[PDB]
């Protein structure tokens, strides 16, 4: 009945309309700011818009963020992984 | 299987908060280099025609 | 509005829209907004942004077109404080924070503007206003540069 | 398939 | 209310 296409659209009105969307958001920039990983992007980002910032974009964050996938605490990534499957456990039935 | 959606959208939801984060980070970052730019820019002209 | 803004100026607003415009429609929402402004040295509260864009508003999009943005950045270029964008120049140049601008901050300041200008020349540069005789220019020395008229 | 969200 | 940085879909 419901294709991938219509399910995550549905996940997503659902994650903003109940709220959970900036809960998650603001629980996560508080514990990335707590842990300096804006400034170390930002210095990152910063460096490698450096050395030639080749000003159409965006091919660079390709390879900014699986280190700062990485870069993000174990303790930040298993916290916010914790709340969104438990915002996804009540809304998912069966 | 309920349990294997719920694991890849949590995967999913989370790369696409983190990459928020990042977007708006980079647009940050790139309003502070082209302030910069305009800055030094600005004044080294200034000053190598002084 | 059009002769009190410098040729620079006027760029420096195209430019700061440009960037941010995203789907290059000649609109920017709030956020395209905020880093836009940010881009010309002004960072309002969120509430003054959205009172900018509530302004324009015609169409209650709440985007802001590209000609608004042009008048309202215009004004605010004008009521820039001269002396606050020196000290603010100087801080760039002055990357490595020692208080004063090397020869090392020159160069490397003029490679990243892309200046084709040989060491002399930029020796030259350090010279004419060093009066100090220390081989490097401190922030008042900087501002005697810029405040010359 | 036939998954259900609220 | 979520930005387009938020790249879910
Ligand atoms: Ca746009
Ligand atoms: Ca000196």
């Amino acid at each position: 009945t419901m294709d991938t296409a219509q399910l995550k659209s549905q996940i997503q009105q659902y994650l903003v309309e109940s709220g959970n969307y900036e809960l998650i958001s603001n629980e996560l920039k508080a514990r990335l700011l707590q842990e300096g990983w804006v400034d170390k992007v930002k210095d990152l980002t910063k460096s490698e818009m450096n050395i030639n910032e080749s000003t159409n974009f965006t091919q660079i964050l390709s390879t900014v963020e699986p280190k700062a996938l990485e870069m993000v605490s174990d303790s930040t990534r298993e916290t916010v992984l914790k709340q969104i499957r438990e915002f996804l456990e009540e809304i998912v039935d069966t | 299987y309920r349990k294997d959606f719920i694991d890849t959208m949590t995967r999913e939801l989370y790369d696409a908060f983190l990459h928020e984060r990042l977007y708006l980070i980079y647009m940050d970052s790139r309003a502070e280099l082209k302030r910069n730019s305009t800055l030094k820019k600005k004044f080294f002209e200034k000053w190598q025609a002084s | 509005l059009n002769s009190e803004l410098l040729e620079e100026q006027k760029q420096e607003i195209y430019e700061a829209f440009s960037l941010f415009d995203m789907n290059n429609d000649g609109f920017l929402d709030y956020h395209e907004l905020k880093v836009a402004m940010k881009a010309l040295g002004f960072e309002l509260p969120k509430r003054e942004i959205l009172d900018l864009i509530d302004e324009y508003d015609s169409e209650g999009r709440h985007l802001m077109k590209y000609d608004d943005f042009y008048i309202v950045m215009g004004e605010k270029i004008l009521k820039r404080d001269p002396l606050d964008e020196i000290k603010r120049a100087f801080q760039l140049f002055d990357d490595d924070h020692t208080g004063k601008i090397s020869i090392k901050n020159l160069r490397r300041v003029a490679k990243e503007l892309g200046e084709t200008l040989t060491d002399e020349e930029l020796r030259a540069m350090i010279e004419e206003f060093d009066l100090d005789g220390d081989g490097e220019i401190n922030e008042n020395e900087f501002i005697a540069i810029c405040t010359d008229s | 398939d036939k998954e259900s969200i609220v």
